[PDB]
């Protein structure tokens, strides 16, 4: 997800996901493949490999 | 929480940055039309404007009302907003003195070269400690040239015109074979690659080099190149671009210092170069902590991987046992190997003395028993055994090659005779041991004084270890006793597993039944058990 | 056939520091006991080739081998580590750090008289040779006090140092025979170097970045 | 790839190939312990270092999950490190001279 | 018998208990005498005080197949639960049960052929995404995931329309200057530095190079002037970083651009992404879609979160 | 509690060798330091009055506990001390020489094993002679095939503050390789020192006063093995 | 009919927030409801009254009070709010469903109603009463099962 500007920072609750908005903006989806993946495999699997 | 507490623990943690977000007409109306309700009428300015910017002569009239050329209006459309920084400037610390000196790690794994060049090539690492008074440099400026004494540099410049003229085809068919699609930190082949290029080997780490910035990654980071045929990587993270790029631009020439060099093979960026002269150390605020590597399809074991990189272990459950509290190991590997020839000779030996007829006739040193034993087909399963229970089987085809039946046939005719008139003479004769027997013990007790040796040598290893502050075991492996998680776990009070609700003991399948059965039907009576001891024990009393 | 071959004589004179360290002392500890050191470093990279290739930096940590150090580890970790020393001394004395090293000291251990104190308590807590280290931690972002062993050095842990003291003998058995609280003392007031100091965070904060990011308003 | 990187030094064993006995007898290599197995296979995990002197055959070194091995030819010295996961395969006759060393020497 | 024993953990035990309850006879056969006492052997292995622990063994019998004949020996083992093995010199490596396991291809002998057939008969591992992996810095509190960029989220805009080292830095007599940094932060300075050049006047001076030779003499042509001498060819060449140009992009890094935007009549910014690399003569968008939402509406999530494919994004409330 | 004792030798001109200063400093005012801060802090601890050599082992603990060091040390400068004696130096004489030449080949090889081993410490620590007369305790430790020379005499380089004792083999000859020791005299030339000590001051017949000692000791023990041996049988 | 498993139905309330209710169902046709109203009040309906104390059935189950704090996501409502013959004896079908609409790995063997089983639903209605949640549909055939 992404949004540049028109989105409130603070969320409404204390322990949820959303997020209310001021005004009008548009929300971005940069698509990706999301993997799943165990602490054994983030001991080789590192950024911009 | 505050609204500049959320925007500041975004910046921190997440990346957030207010980007441009270049929007078309349609979407400039319909973002700027919504904010005041449905089918009514648009008050605001900005409304207006963007629904009247929805006709193509509009804005051809609305360019040339402010004097603007057609490309003028296209390039506005792509204008930075929010607050630029100002332009830096560049506060020399002091005169720069340097000294060509050439790389500790020249010669390359593989090259021979005469030994003398190469001795009197390092010396020049002995001159690099002494030290230069900065301020009086001025004073001792000698403008006259050809009196500098460069001969070191130059043998090292001639051996490496040797080299590259030596290898540049295998290292462009290496290129051409490990990498497919060309990058920037890849080797420049094809049409740009220009003869005259500073190869891999000829920098080293501690050089300024200068050179202009060709590529600027979102992710990676910028790209300088330094005159070579692999490229220089800086490292910048995805949010500090929204300030960099203000200071740094496609095309800027700049001054960079070597930190590192890598092997490009493993490696993707090789050369990894911090800037100089646009000093931007304000304004990394997130850092790489291990350089990028290729997870090829050459590289099947993870542990060579982590070793040639340089990374952590991969981690481990943690084991609750202590390497010094438990027991020692008296297994021999070979202890099933010999027992297997031995009981095979044994009864090779005792087949032959019941049938004499097929034992006569052949010598007893060399009987070639089968002919048709193979070594691939030594291991053979079959799980087709059902005499007794369904359960699997193997099979083992010893060879009478190495079988040294020799002193074997000896023995058992020794023992035999003395055991017949042992029979005769009213007693029972039980034989201690035998040689082959001795022989796996003489291999046990062996293999246990090396296992005492290994606890010996560890007892003193681990307080000296201790005493020095070393690691007792190796750091990156058991560091994680159970952040590995959410596993089942059979015990009941984690409720992965059930615990008496409304007194709910019950326990599903479990069946202790099975036991039961074969248990009662050997012996159903349940009766009072009198003796019990081990089978140690027994043989214990059975010795007293 | 050697690298790293020199003594690296410091910047002041070996009678500098005269009236605390005799200039026999330091003539001992820097001409013999770190010139045989440099003498068996060169002596074990000529012997190996791919070791020879390396900056001190990566030599030290490719010789620790993550807790099972190589047979040459000792020898240029303590090379390194003279050279810090004798830099991380400065002629005259050290009344107070300056502005970017005394605000972070105060930031990171609340005031410069806990700091000394600190400082003195785990001197004089170390048992046997080895080194006391003033350093910068990378992935927390403040300044510590480590103490280390015979020849570790804090770059095993990726961690940049600022300030080193020898707590081997060699260095004060000549004129404070068994005071070593003396010693330390003398070196915390009329020897520590703070403008050394505050160069080297200086060089630091080009790879650890002490401070907060611009936040746009949107 | 072309291996310019074998595994005597990946993994941090040191192999002295015709080592002269005049250095042996300075370390004490005869008076050493002793150790003899035929053809078999011994998963060892080692705690503290190891001198091993090959005497008669030859043992091939495989570490954990990998698919290079690492021979070692009778008249060599090999050091085996700590933390050192392998599978040792033996082949033939085999004879060494041991002796677990500490932190120092 | 056995001088040195291992600490296995089968503890076999031999029970012995009266054939019938005490009090009671039972009718004894004329055939057969009644067996008055018994006994009989049980195998158990340990038990720990945490959790019960029952002998999961197992049974199988080997045969020693040598000048056609056989034998008949039956051998247990008491297999645990966990094939993981706390150490290596405790594994069960040194078994073989069942050959109808044939996916550890990484048993092969490496010296027999297969070994070396199989280095060409599996091919090139294409399996895998085959993308650089993109870490998520808004899940590193949280479980850390992972984003594979490839390919067919990246796309290239076609048209879109001396150097090298220059020496070492020796050693510094006077370190108490600190001329160990080249060059100074415009920001930090204020922090490392007293205002001494504020006070006093700056040389006019930017770059001053002075060359050693390997016998310690300083040699530069001009005596203060920005003079380089290039490491292959030994000749004093200027530098002239500057050139008195000035490279600026219209495409500026990070701007997301919606499609028909008409930068250029030729080609359109498809994709409707962010600008992730910019070269020379091309541009890389990765690929992103827009959803326009309306004041009021909630956003299901934080920042960076990863969207998997049909997952509530944002709800709208209409009549 | 434990209190200093003072050298067998004179300590004044007993050794022309080592200084007066050097034996002040290093028995004076270190070995006392060593004591004193033991008695300082051992005070109404269980360990009030037990024996240092046990109160040594009780808090080697892999963990070393808080007095371990100051114990050791003190304990290990009297070991020194005894090592030396005024004249002193020559062969082993009696049944030393047996041992030795069974372990190592020669007196000749026992010398120039302990030189080396003294020289190639590095940092504070203590080289010592010892016989190998240990037990585990923990699984198959009994030697099944117990034979005479399964003991032998070995020399053990220890790191600052560790003494053979811990591991349970035989403290019998010592040096102190620590710096407070051989500085003063020779000025960081340390194989010198190693080398007076082993001619002029050694006096072997101090070890091999312990050396029998030790002999006893582990026939002791084994004497208390058969024993239990009876016990379990009948 | 329908099969074993928690559906979460989001009862409209007149009062206050709409109540979220969650019944799972057993084997045999048994329910157990957990109401939610405009405070935590984690109830359940199994007993007569309206109130049954969810918190003193969580603890009578055998966990300890700790873990059952600490396993919970947002522990900070947990502790902010202070049967066996069918209702446990969940079918080879109400695992499955109860794993796969809840985020446990319970192994297939297991056909008890464990007490993470109830945490983990009293979790998924405190995050549904914020806003984190899905309802379902109780006409879905994969909520239905064919005899
Ligand atoms: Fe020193």
């Amino acid at each position: 997800m992404h949004w540049s500007t028109d989105v409130y920072h603070a969320p409404e609750f204390t322990y949820g996901n959303v997020h209310l908005l001021p005004k009008t903006s548009h929300l971005w989806i940069l698509l990706g493949r999301p993997c799943r993946s165990s602490l054994v495999y983030l001991s080789i699997h590192k950024d911009q490999d | 929480e505050s609204e500049e507490e959320a925007r500041r623990k975004n910046w921190v943690d997440r990346g957030w940055a207010p980007w441009e977000e270049i929007l078309s007409p349609e979407a400039n109306f319909a973002r700027k039309s919504l904010n005041e309700g449905e089918e009514v009428a648009l008050q605001s300015p900005e409304a207006i404007e963007a629904f009247k910017m929805l006709s193509p002569n509009y804005r051809k009239k609305k360019i040339s009302d402010m004097g603007i050329t057609e490309d003028e209006y296209y390039a506005k459309q792509f204008e930075i907003k929010g607050e630029i920084p100002e332009p830096l400037s560049t506060m020399w610390a002091g005169p720069l003195v340097v000294r060509h000196v050439p790389p500790r790690d020249w010669p390359p794994r593989g090259w021979e070269v005469d030994k003398k060049e190469l001795e009197f090539i390092r010396e020049t690492h002995k001159l690099q400690s002494v030290r230069v008074d900065y301020d009086k440099v001025e004073e001792m400026v000698k403008m006259e040239t050809d009196d500098m004494g460069l001969d070191r540099y130059k043998m090292f410049l001639k051996q490496y015109n040797e080299w590259v003229a030596a290898n540049k085809d295998r290292l462009e068919k290496e290129s051409y074979k490990y990498d497919q699609d060309y990058y920037p930190g890849r080797r420049k082949r094809g049409k740009d690659y220009q003869d005259g290029m500073y190869e891999l080997p000829f920098y080293y780490p501690g050089q300024i080099c200068a050179g202009k910035v060709t590529a600027i990654h979102l992710y990676q980071g910028a790209f300088v190149d330094i005159g070579g045929v692999h490229d220089g990587w800086v490292p910048i993270k995805r949010n500090d671009w929204y300030w960099i790029r203000h200071h740094i631009k496609v095309g800027m020439h700049v001054i960079v210092e070597i930190l590192a060099k890598r092997d490009p093979y493993r490696f993707r960026f090789p050369i990894e170069m911090r800037f100089i002269d646009p000093n931007i150390d304000h304004l990394i605020f997130n850092r790489f902590d291990f350089a990028p590597i290729f997870h090829r399809d050459e590289d099947t074991n993870l542990d060579e991987l982590r070793r040639d990189c340089g990374r952590q272990p991969l981690p481990r459950k943690d084991p609750g046992v202590k390497v010094e509290e438990e027991p020692l190991l008296s297994n021999h590997p070979y202890v099933d190997k010999l027992w297997q020839i031995h009981n095979a000779e044994q009864m090779i030996l005792d087949d032959m003395e019941a049938n004499p007829v097929k034992y006569k006739g052949k010598n007893l040193t060399e009987l070639t028993d089968d002919e048709d034993f193979d070594e691939e087909n030594r291991i053979e399963y079959s799980k087709a055994y059902y005499k007794k229970a369904l359960l699997p089987k193997m099979i083992t085809k010893v060879s009478v090659k190495e079988l040294d039946l020799e002193a074997a046939f000896a023995e058992r005719q020794h023992h035999n005779k003395l055991r017949m008139e042992a029979q005769e003479r009213g007693e029972v004769y039980k034989i201690p041991k035998l040689r082959r027997n001795i022989e796996m013990d003489e291999y046990d007790f062996i293999h246990w004084r090396r296992s005492l040796e290994e606890r010996e040598a560890m007892l003193r290893d681990i307080s000296c270890r201790r005493a020095l502050g070393l690691p007792l075991e190796e750091p990156g492996r058991y560091v994680d006793p159970s952040a590995f998680g959410k596993d089942q776990y059979d015990p009941d009070s984690p409720l992965y597993r059930y615990d008496y609700w409304g007194e709910p003991k019950n326990s599903e399948k479990s069946k202790q039944e099975r036991m039961t059965d074969v248990h009662n039907k050997s012996i159903v009576g349940k009766g009072t058990v009198w003796y019990e001891m081990a089978y140690e024990d027994a043989v214990k009393e059975r010795m007293q | 056939v050697f690298a790293y071959y020199g003594l690296k004589t410091p910047p002041y004179k070996l009678d500098a520091l005269e009236p605390y360290m005799s200039q026999k002392m330091l003539e001992v500890h820097w001409g013999e006991h770190h010139r045989s050191y440099v003498e068996a470093l060169n002596k074990q990279l000529e012997k190996n080739d791919i070791l020879y290739g390396c900056t001190m930096e990566e030599l030290i940590k490719v010789t620790y081998n993550n807790g099972n150090p190589l047979p040459e580890f000792s020898d240029a970790a303590q090379v390194w580590n003279h050279d810090f020393f004798w830099e991380s001394m400065q002629p005259g004395g050290g009344d107070m750090p300056k502005l970017g090293l005394l605000q972070q000291i105060e930031k990171d251990f609340g005031s410069f008289t806990n700091f000394r104190e600190k400082f003195t308590e785990a001197a004089l807590a170390l048992f046997g040779s080895g080194w006391i280290w003033l350093v910068l931690k990378r992935e927390e972002k403040r300044l510590a006090i480590v103490k280390t062993s015979n020849a570790v050095n804090p770059l095993v842990w990726n961690d940049i140092p600022l300030i080193g003291l020898d707590l081997w003998e060699h260095a004060y058995y000549l004129d404070y025979k068994n005071d070593k609280a003396k010693y330390v003392n003398v070196f915390m007031n009329h020897l520590v170097s703070w403008d050394a100091a505050l160069g080297r965070m200086a060089r630091a904060q080009a790879f650890v970045n002490l401070g907060e990011p611009k936040i746009p308003v949107a | 790839m072309r291996t310019e990187k074998p595994l005597e030094e990946l993994y941090n064993v040191r192999v002295e190939r015709n080592v002269t006995k005049d250095r042996l007898m300075e370390l004490g290599v005869p008076r050493w312990s002793m150790w003899k197995t035929g053809k078999c296979k011994l998963p060892w995990d080692w705690h503290v270092d190891q001198l091993v002197y090959i005497e008669e055959g030859e043992v091939r070194v495989v570490p954990e999950g990998s698919q290079r091995f690492m021979q070692f030819v009778a008249g060599d010295l090999v050091r085996y490190p700590k933390w050192f996961e392998a599978d040792l395969y033996f082949n033939d006759f085999y004879q060494e001279r041991y002796s677990f060393r500490a932190y120092g020497d | 018998p056995d001088p040195l024993q291992e600490r296995d953990n089968v503890q076999l035990r031999i029970v012995n208990y009266i054939l019938y309850g005490n009090g009671k006879p039972i009718r004894g056969i004329s055939d057969t005498s009644i067996q008055l006492v018994r006994t009989c052997l049980v195998l158990n292995w340990n038990q720990d005080k945490k959790s019960s622990s029952c002998e999961e063994a197992r049974a199988s019998f080997v045969e020693i197949r040598t000048n056609g004949l056989i034998r008949h020996f039956l051998r247990i083992n008491l297999v645990k639960s966990p094939i993981s093995y706390i150490g290596k010199r405790n594994d069960p490596s040194g078994s073989g049960l069942l050959s109808d396991n044939g996916s550890d291809c990484t048993n092969i002998n490496p010296f027999s052929s297969i070994y070396s057939y199989s280095k060409a008969k599996i091919q090139q591992s294409i399996n895998q995404p085959q993308g650089t992996i993109h870490t998520l810095l808004n899940r590193n509190k949280e479980c850390q995931s992972l984003i594979i960029l490839s390919a067919a989220n990246c796309s290239r805009m076609g048209p879109f329309k001396s150097l090298g080292p220059l020496g070492t830095s020796l050693p510094i007599e006077n370190f108490y200057s600190s001329y160990h940094l080249i060059t100074h932060n415009q920001i930090l300075v204020t922090n490392y530095l007293q205002l001494d050049n504020l006070k006093q006047t700056f040389q006019v001076i930017k770059f001053k190079y002075y060359l050693m030779d390997e016998n310690g003499k300083i040699f530069n042509p001009d005596p203060c002037r920005n003079i380089i001498l290039n490491p292959f060819n030994l000749n004093w060449y200027f530098l002239h970083h500057n050139y008195c140009e000035e490279t600026s992009k219209i495409i500026s890094l990070g701007q997301f651009i919606c499609e028909n935007v008409c930068i250029a009549k030729n080609g359109p910014p498809l994709k409707s992404g962010q600008v992730i690399l910019v070269q020379v003569d091309s541009i890389v968008i990765r690929s992103a879609k827009p959803y326009l939402a309306t004041p009021g509406a909630t956003v299901h999530g934080h920042y960076g979160e990863t969207l998997y494919e049909g997952d509530t994004l944002v709800t709208f409330i209409y009549e | 509690k434990f209190e200093l004792m003072p050298p067998p030798y004179p300590m004044n001109a007993l050794e022309p060798h080592m200084s007066h200063t050097t034996f002040e400093y290093h028995w004076g005012k270190h070995h006392r330091a060593y004591v004193d801060n033991l008695n300082k802090q051992i005070d109404g601890t269980e360990l009030d009055g037990m024996t240092l050599e046990d109160i040594i082992l009780i808090t080697y603990n892999g963990d070393l506990l808080p007095p371990f060091n100051n114990a050791a040390q003190a304990w290990n400068h009297q070991f020194f001390w005894e090592s030396m004696k005024p004249s002193g130096g020559g062969k082993p004489s009696g049944e030393l020489l047996q041992l030795i030449n069974r372990d190592f080949g020669s007196f000749e090889a026992f010398v120039k094993e302990f030189k080396a081993a003294a020289a190639t410490q590095f940092g504070s620590g203590w080289a010592w002679l010892a016989y190998k007369a240990n037990r585990l305790n923990v699984g198959n430790t009994s030697n099944p095939h117990p034979t005479d020379e399964d003991k032998k005499l070995v020399v053990v380089k220890t790191p600052n503050a560790v003494n053979p004792l811990v591991w349970d083999y035989s403290p019998l000859l010592t040096i102190d390789v620590w710096e407070h020791a051989y500085y003063l005299d020779f000025r960081n030339r340390r194989p010198d020192y190693i080398s007076i000590f082993m001619e002029k001051l050694v006096s072997w017949e101090a070890v091999s006063s312990r050396l029998e000692v030790a002999k006893a000791k582990a026939a002791e023990r084994e004497e208390e093995e058969e024993r239990k041996k009876r016990e379990k049988e009948e | 009919l329908q099969s074993p498993g928690i559906y979460y139905r989001s009862e409209l309330d007149h009062n206050g927030i709409s109540v979220y209710t969650g019944t799972i169902i057993s084997d045999w046709g048994g329910r157990s409801e957990l109401e939610i109203d405009r405070k935590a009040r984690i109830w359940a309906r199994v007993s007569r009254k309206q109130k049954i104390s969810i918190l003193v059935l969580s603890s009578a189950m055998g966990l300890n009070l700790r873990e059952i704090l600490e396993n919970v996501c947002y522990p900070e409502i947990f502790l902010s709010f202070l049967f066996f013959q069918q209702r446990c004896e969940l079918g080879r079908i109400g695992r499955r469903n109860m794993n796969r609409r809840l985020n446990l790995d319970i192994p297939q063997n297991n056909t008890f109603l464990l007490p993470r089983d109830i945490l983990a639903a009293a979790d998924h209605l405190i995050g549904l009463k914020f806003g984190m949640g899905a309802l379902d549909d109780m006409n879905h055939l994969k909520n239905k099962r064919i005899r």
